[PDB]
């Protein structure tokens, strides 16, 4: 089948356009045939498509391209770092993603995700709608879209993050949580699970337009430091 | 000469043809008569030529000649878009606008005959559609020239792309056009955006403006100084936007380049802010009619973020920390009757006054209401002769005469009364 | 030595006007009342109701001239 590649790798070639260093591309993709590499990369070279990707390949950088969406995909293609393509929505993704950064592209919709998919990026992208996520998910970075919109918190989400978004309501953040970012939503309030949290995470909720008085019950809650709840803050200058 | 004399001969011919007796003979008088019925017209055609004399070589019981060489130089003006450079084609429209705007004008032309009636209507959309690519052009090309040199390929690009929207119907007073100009403009801007850095402009997560003190980071996104100096504490090592470890070392700085890029995306800004100030005072708020509902409600819309207010701009990129009000708008309504915009103003106070961006205590916000219709008053008087403004004098003797009186509140038409009783 | 002191005017005048107008020869005026202070205080006859029958929109203003506009342009 490696003749295949070949051809495939050197006919998108024969769509060189101007910016698109694509004979680049045909040394490192050869390479990787060659090794049959575990890593390639593709990233800043202007590209705007791409073909028929390696196989044996757990990980794939295309960052800083043009790419606006994608051929087939790898079974094992663990990581990914498609951080600023102009992509619009991603193919059907691999069972083994342990992390994906989408970062900086356009997207505005992505499909079902792994079991282990212990880390996502997709800031500052356009989304308006979020499946249900995995057991696992370690990580979950939402800001830069356009939601006021969140499923629930899965059991394992450590570290979150969700400013800039129009988020006007929150679940409630588990015993795992450790470190929230909800900077400049839309929220109306904080729930009370966020106090029971630890007393080391640090949570910033400024920017957004909460409740006056709930602030002000906050406030009570703060000045008894009897209570080992995390650090709350609501404005810096 | 021939022209004159076709222009002054057809003139004569027309007003002897209304001389209640028919055109038997055409004797000399009349000829004088003309002039001075049509001096204006005459001058204002003189004048053309003598500013385009191009305009002749294009001409080769009506006075029409002057609405034929103000299509002429429509004509020669689309088609010589931009050439033989900015600067001259600029100046000659600037030029030309006054007596096209003459003859675009119902008084200057009263009477004539359909065929000139309807080479003013084709004139007025041909007018509108250059008068509107020059705004563009004085505000964003030439800026750009001298400030941000490097977008004058794409703002030239978008001249053109201006003119071929506002083709087919140039009517910025109605919907389509309208919004086909504010697209066109936020296209512009965003396509200089993307190109004055690959990575594209954006503003930090922590005060959403602009990066001020400009800092860059492993992860290529933007942040101020000032505010990484308050979120670096302690235990908020990683950026708030990404959650990158930061080197324990790591201390930050201000790279040039963002600065620069920022100063000139704020330029740019400012120069299209300038171009959409000016159609809606100038082309949209002009006639003796105020826009369509759909445009006032669009403009009324524009001075709020979903609130925040801004200055009058089709950008939601910048914002007035306070929520500051300005009068810009209503000046602009304020240019018609009080009539037809009553509903217009009254639903931006109710807009405004709606916990929106004012509190209580508001006698300061009736006052500017109150000011701006002292001022349309006085605008509209100041247009009155001597015998205008005894009747004015009588007819608002009357009204005090026939004036006479809910509470915890104010409408506009008591604001309207106040300042005239004022 | 003159421009100096003009540019201090905005304050300056509410100072003198207020050291003059609770001067006993003026501070029992009502005239001087109604023109430096607010003279719902002492006038039980005015209203206090309406937002419109308040002290400030019923108090003078700037008539903007030629002049005014010159001397705006030099500042
Ligand atoms: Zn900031
Ligand atoms: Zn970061």
């Amino acid at each position: 089948c490696n003749e295949y590649y070949l051809k495939v790798w050197s006919e998108w070639e024969r769509n060189g356009t101007p910016g698109e260093q694509r004979n680049i591309a045909f040394n490192r993709l050869k390479i990787c045939l060659q090794n049959q590499e575990a890593e390639l990369n593709l990233s800043e070279l202007d590209l705007k498509t791409l073909p028929d990707l390696p196989p044996q390949i757990t990980t794939l950088e295309i960052r800083k391209n043009l790419l606006t969406h994608l051929p087939d995909l790898p079974p094992m293609l663990k990581v990914i770092h498609a951080q600023f393509n102009q992509l619009e929505s991603l193919p059907a993704l691999p069972e083994t993603l342990e992390e994906l950064n989408a970062g900086d592209n356009k997207i505005k919709e992505l499909p079902f995700l792994p079991e282990n998919l212990t880390h996502l990026r997709v800031h500052n992208n356009r989304l308006h709608i979020l499946p249900l996520l995995p057991p696992e998910l370690k990580l979950l970075v939402v800001s830069g879209n356009r939601l006021d919109s969140i499923p629930p918190f899965p059991d394992k989400l450590e570290g979150l993050a969700l400013a800039n978004n129009f988020i006007e309501q929150l679940p409630e953040l588990p015993f795992s949580m450790n470190r929230a970012v909800l900077m400049n939503n839309n929220l109306t309030t904080l729930p009370e699970s966020v106090l029971r949290l630890a007393q080391n995470a640090f949570v910033n909720v400024a920017g957004n337009p909460l409740s006056g008085h709930t602030m002000r019950t906050l406030q009570q809650i703060t000045t008894g430091p009897d209570y080992s709840g995390p650090q709350i803050f609501f404005s810096m200058g | 000469l021939k022209f004159l004399q076709m222009a002054l001969w057809s003139c004569t011919r027309k007003l002897k043809a209304a001389s209640e007796a028919p055109e038997e003979e055409v004797s000399l008088p009349w000829v004088h008569l003309a002039y001075q019925r049509f001096r204006s017209r005459l001058q204002n055609f003189s004048r053309i030529l003598t500013i385009y004399p191009q305009v002749l070589h294009s001409l080769m019981c009506e006075m029409t000649l002057d609405a034929f060489a103000a299509m002429a130089c429509t004509e020669m003006l689309t088609r010589n878009t931009l050439k033989p450079s900015p600067q001259a084609w600029l100046q000659l429209v600037k030029n030309l606008s006054m007596p096209l705007e003459l003859i675009c004008s119902d008084e200057h032309m009263q009477g004539s005959g359909s065929l000139a009636q309807a080479v003013i209507r084709e004139v007025r959309a041909q007018w509108s559609r250059i008068f509107s690519t020059a705004l563009f052009v004085e505000h964003v090309l030439l800026g750009t020239e001298s400030r941000v040199p490097e977008l004058q390929g794409l703002v030239t690009e978008h001249v053109f792309l201006l003119d071929k929207c506002l083709r087919e119907n140039s009517d910025v007073k109605t919907h389509g056009p309208f919004e086909a100009v504010m697209r066109t403009l936020c296209e512009c801007k965003e396509t200089a955006s993307k190109t004055l850095s690959r990575f594209g402009i954006q503003p930090c997560s922590i005060c959403l403006g602009d990066a001020k003190d400009p800092v860059c980071l492993p992860c290529d996104h933007v942040h101020c100084l000032r505010c990484l100096r308050a979120w670096f504490a302690s235990e908020q090592m990683i950026c708030p936007y990404c959650l990158t470890a930061l080197p324990d070392e790591f201390s930050p700085a201000v790279s040039q380049a963002h600065r620069e890029a920022i100063e000139k995306h704020a330029r740019f800004r400012q120069m299209c802010n300038s171009f959409f100030v000016d159609l809606v005072s100038t082309i949209c708020f002009k006639d003796n009619a105020p826009p369509e509902k759909e445009v006032i409600e669009s403009l009324l819309s524009l001075l709020f973020v979903q609130e925040h207010t801004k200055s009058l701009s089709p950008f939601n990129d910048v914002v007035d920390k306070t929520p500051v009000i300005r009068s810009v708008i209503l000046k602009l309504l304020l240019k018609y009757s009080f009539h037809d915009v009553k509903d217009y103003i009254q639903e931006y106070l109710t807009l405004l006054k709606k916990k929106a961006f004012i509190t209580e205590d508001k006698t300061e916000l009736y006052m500017l209401f109150i000011n701006c219709l002292e001022d349309s008053i006085l605008e509209k008087t100041s247009a009155y002769s001597r015998n205008d403004e005894l009747n004015h004098l009588e007819e608002e003797g009357r009204f005090l005469k026939a004036y006479s009186p809910p509470a915890n509140e104010a409408s506009v038409e008591y604001l309207q009364e106040v300042a005239r009783i004022r | 030595v003159i421009s100096p002191e003009l540019e201090h005017l905005d304050k300056t005048l509410p100072t003198m006007n207020n050291l003059i107008s609770q001067d006993k020869r003026i501070s029992s005026n009502p005239v001087a009342k109604i023109i430096y202070g607010d003279p719902v205080t002492f006038l039980p006859h005015l209203p206090r109701k309406s937002v419109v029958h308040c002290s400030k929109i019923w108090s003078c203003r700037k008539r903007i001239t030629v002049e005014y506009l010159q001397h705006i342009v030099e500042q």
